[PDB]
């Protein structure tokens, strides 16, 4: 089951500042009281990061690249923002990879899903409505775990896919900031590495209607696009990175 | 940075000491940095290649260590030579020499 | 550990003798230039218990009782400013013997003058 | 020293002739498998990362997603168990050099051995900062520096005194 | 300018470092020495006319 | 190829750094003898002999 919906307002998508945010643990080994200079695909300090409204009546589920890899901000209250969409054509043609979470579980698939136009998840005022693709047939990874999740909420993700290995890492943050990212500095832990060895070059957010036609609940996100670069982090005596240097960003960094 | 002199000397010699160790890390061109895995994943004909690869390299590595240690041990013992000339001149006796 | 590098190793010859031989020259050669500047006194020389130098106060200099290192304050102050095969060797004079070296040199010139450098 | 030195005679003085390093006893393997043998030098096998070392139990903080720690050298100093969720550290296994002090063949043919940093439980024993010594009697009495030994001790024969 | 070189010369890892910092050594060596040997004095003085 | 012209061309920039340095120490020696002879013999009056 297909909805088209009907009723967005148009406006241009915004953009901000990135700060010092998008830093995630490069790998599994722990260091403590020692400067540590990493060459990986990051998000540079202080970039242009692209800014996305869920508001009423603004309903942003545009069509992204991926690039290399992508960090992914939510600032988030009242649990819109549910899973995202990998591929390269998004349709039965190819493969591509889900990842949901809904009233109860994570669910992650790679199946060739004939993808939905408007892919999306509903609450009832209970959940009862998901609309994101019509069929499903060559399933090879499946993965079931744990769930993962004024604006009160903070969620980092970065997805990264490299030798047919996709990593997500995650952070969640309690925050107070009204409209923007907060201003601060906190690394990303590493959450899954999955083995799904597909193409990925485009990828879609999937948001969450409120019925009582639609309702958008207040939300915003923010998307950014990794780069490969080098990183000075700050591991402190308890094995927590503390603070980072972008090493191209300015004279003083480098 | 009154004591700039001393603590300059030390930080070279942890520098010279960081940089041997760490060119273990460096292949050389060859598969790996690591002996144990060019022994368990190659036969000995092409596994010889690549322990002489990483052997030339480390050699190499470790004679360059020991080149700028002889010319630091030759600063240093100049050093101290002429600091022997001081304490035996300046706090044995009365120098007369300016400066 | 591995002993296939060994064997192959063995075909350079006697290039780790030759750098062992050096560092080894080079680890003598510290000892030898730590003898040459602080043991140029035979006798450890010690001050007078009653300091009365006719106004001369020397006690920034002079080891200090009070601590176990026996050093001087300005000794100590110096001593707390500055801050896979490889091994350290110690050196053969440890701190305390040389600050009594330092403090046999200090004695000596103090309650001498130069005529300690040149015999009694 | 004879053989080393490429001599029949050997002058006064401490000599380096030999490397000393404790052979692994045990090989140890730990997948998702053999027991775990903690303070012996063994070669352990951790998640396909091999090694050889000394485990030991370690007061460090691995968070969860952390499995081996490594030091300022990339080397790594303590792991995670993948089957007990512990931390051990990874002490190098105990090597040093071996030096044979002795004085002229013209004099005598006693000799002592000091083993360059490795303590007197891993190999007329004395502990030295500068290592271990055996086959030295240790003595309270003073004497000038006849053979230097290090951290201000030295060895001379009057039987061979330290 | 090839690219394929070092690639192949980051193999070998930091000898290009420690050249490049030998020879800055030397070169802050040579301004040291110069200021040893000539700025003895810290007074600019001028014989009389 | 590249790696036999790596090689050769790094062995050739280690030896001219080498000595490089043995003649900076060499000059190093003496412009320290230099600012003795400065201090002593310009700036004051030397009994040394020669
Ligand atoms: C929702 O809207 C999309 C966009 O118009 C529809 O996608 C089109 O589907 C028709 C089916 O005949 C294709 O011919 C078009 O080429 C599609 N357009 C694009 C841009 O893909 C989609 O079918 C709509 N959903 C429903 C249920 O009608
Ligand atoms: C020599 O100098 C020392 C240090 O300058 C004097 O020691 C000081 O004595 C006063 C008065 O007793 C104390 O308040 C200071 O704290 C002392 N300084 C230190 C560093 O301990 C000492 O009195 C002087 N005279 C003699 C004869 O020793
Ligand atoms: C971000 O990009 C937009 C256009 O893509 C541009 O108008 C805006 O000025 C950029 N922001 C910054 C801070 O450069
Ligand atoms: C969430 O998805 C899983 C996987 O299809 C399903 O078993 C579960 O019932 C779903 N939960 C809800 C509340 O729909
Ligand atoms: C994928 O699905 C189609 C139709 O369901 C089928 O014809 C094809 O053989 C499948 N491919 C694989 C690799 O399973
Ligand atoms: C992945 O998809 C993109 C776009 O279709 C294509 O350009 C690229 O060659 C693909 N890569 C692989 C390894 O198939
Ligand atoms: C590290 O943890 C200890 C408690 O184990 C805490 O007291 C200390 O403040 C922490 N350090 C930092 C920098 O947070």
């Amino acid at each position: 089951q297909c909805v088209n919906l009907t009723t967005r307002t148009q406006l241009p998508p915004a953009y901000t500042n990135s700060f010092t945010r998008g830093v995630y643990y490069p790998d599994k080994v722990f260091r403590s009281s020692v400067l540590h200079s990493t060459q990986d695909l990051f998000l540079p300090f202080f970039s242009n990061v692209t800014w996305f409204h869920a508001i009423h009546k603004r309903f942003d589920n545009p069509v992204l690249p991926f690039n290399d890899g992508v960090y992914f901000a939510s600032t988030e209250k009242s649990n819109i923002i549910r899973g995202w969409i990998f591929g390269t054509t998004l349709d039965s043609k190819t493969q591509s990879l889900l990842i949901v979470n809904n009233a109860t579980n994570v669910v992650i698939k790679v199946c060739e899903f004939q993808f939905c136009n408007d892919p999306f998840l509903g609450v009832y005022y209970m959940e009862s409505e998901f609309r994101v693709y019509s069929s499903a047939n060559n399933c090879t990874f499946e993965y079931v775990s744990q769930p993962f999740l004024n604006f009160k909420n903070l969620r980092e993700f970065v997805f990264k896919n490299i030798d047919g290995y996709f990593k997500i890492y995650s952070k969640h943050t309690p925050i107070n900031l009204v409209r923007d990212l907060p201003q601060g500095f906190s690394a990303l832990e590493p959450l899954v590495d999955l083995p799904i060895g597909i193409n990925i070059t485009r990828f879609q957010t999937l948001l969450a209607l409120h019925r009582s036609g639609w309702t958008a609940g207040a939300a915003a996100y923010y998307v950014g696009y990794l780069q490969p670069r080098t990183f000075l982090l700050k591991y402190n005596e308890n094995g927590t990175i503390t603070d980072a240097v972008d090493c191209a960003l300015d004279p003083l960094s480098e | 940075s009154a004591l700039g002199k001393l603590q300059d000397v030390v930080n070279q010699n942890a520098q010279a000491l960081n940089t041997l160790v760490k060119q273990l890390s460096s292949n050389f061109g060859a598969i790996s940095s690591v002996l144990n895995d060019i022994l368990s994943r190659l036969d000995p004909p092409e596994a010889e290649v690549q322990i002489d690869r990483l052997i030339t390299g480390r050699l190499q590595s470790l004679q360059t260590y020991v080149t700028q240690q002889l010319i630091r041990a030759a600063e240093i013992r100049a050093s101290a030579n002429l600091a022997a000339t001081k304490m035996s001149e300046c706090v044995l006796g009365q120098s007369k020499r300016v400066d | 550990d591995s002993t296939e590098c060994s064997n192959l190793l063995l075909q350079y010859g006697s290039f780790c003798t030759q750098l062992n031989r050096a560092l080894t020259g080079i680890a003598v050669e510290q000892d030898k230039n730590t003898q040459e500047v602080f043991a140029q006194v035979k006798q450890i020389y010690k001050t007078p218990p009653i300091k009365d130098f006719g106004g001369f106060n020397f006690s920034q200099i002079l080891p200090d009782p009070s601590k176990p290192s026996k050093r001087s304050p300005i000794e100590d102050l110096l001593f707390n400013k500055v801050t896979n095969g490889l091994t350290v060797l110690p050196p053969l004079l440890t701190d305390e013997m040389i600050a009594q070296y330092t403090s046999a040199l200090l004695a000596g010139t103090i309650t001498s003058g130069w005529t300690f450098g040149a015999g009694p | 020293t004879k053989c080393t030195l490429k001599s029949f005679t050997v002058e006064k003085g401490i000599y380096q002739t030999s490397n000393f390093r404790v052979q692994p006893t045990e090989s140890i393997v730990r997948f998702p498998s053999t027991n775990l043998v903690k303070n012996k030098c063994v070669n352990f096998n951790f998640n396909g990362l091999t090694g050889t070392g000394v485990l030991t139990e370690s007061n460090k903080k691995f968070l969860p997603f952390q499995q081996f720690g490594r030091d300022i050298a990339d080397t790594t100093d303590a792991v995670r168990d993948p089957q007990t969720l512990e931390i051990l550290d990874i002490t190098p296994c105990s090597f040093g050099g071996v030096s044979v002090i002795t004085p002229g063949t013209n004099t005598s043919n006693q000799v002592a051995v000091l083993y360059q940093g490795v303590n007197c439980t891993e190999v007329n024993v004395f502990q030295t900062r500068a290592g271990c010594l055996i086959g030295a009697e240790h003595v309270n009495n003073s004497y000038e520096c006849d053979i230097p030994i290090g951290a201000g001790i030295c060895a001379s024969y009057q039987s061979i005194i330290a």
